[PDB]
């Protein structure tokens, strides 16, 4: 951030319903996404499991 | 205001319900929460579970 004001990014993680929806997609059996800037830090690791249609 | 409690079948299929540890006795032998289920393995499968309820 070169600019003189503060940027609000946002962003997501993806949770499939199946295994196989995920290796579908993504490969690996178990994801991960972590954003973080110098000060802060922020981690998720998607669950994957069946919601409500 | 109330512990009004009711009771739903839930159906858990492939999973053997209603374990309690010693920590937890009711009357001679042992037990559990009331209002909880202790679902653990049945055979050596944990299926993965899957219900729902309206
Ligand atoms: C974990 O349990 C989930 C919870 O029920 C389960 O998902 C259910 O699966 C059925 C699959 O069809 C879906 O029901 C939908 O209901 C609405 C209500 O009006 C309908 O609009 C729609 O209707 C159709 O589906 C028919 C056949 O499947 C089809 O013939 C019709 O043409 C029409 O397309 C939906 O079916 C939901 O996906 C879902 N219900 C709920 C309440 O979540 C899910 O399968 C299960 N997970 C695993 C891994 O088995």
């Amino acid at each position: 951030n070169n600019d003189n004001f503060d940027k609000l990014y946002i962003w997501g993680v993806h949770h499939p319903s199946t295994n196989q929806e995920q290796t579908s997609l993504y490969v690996q059996a178990s994801g991960r996404v972590t954003v973080s800037t110098r000060r802060s830090q922020q981690t998720i690791i998607p669950n994957i499991g069946s919601r409500p249609w | 205001g109330t512990l009004e409690f009711i009771t739903e079948g839930f159906t858990w299929t492939g999973v053997t319900q209603n374990g309690g540890s010693n920590a937890c006795k009711r009357g001679p032998g042992s037990g559990f929460f009331s209002r909880l289920n202790w679902l653990t393995k049945s055979g050596s499968t944990y299926p993965v579970l899957n219900v729902t309820m309206p």
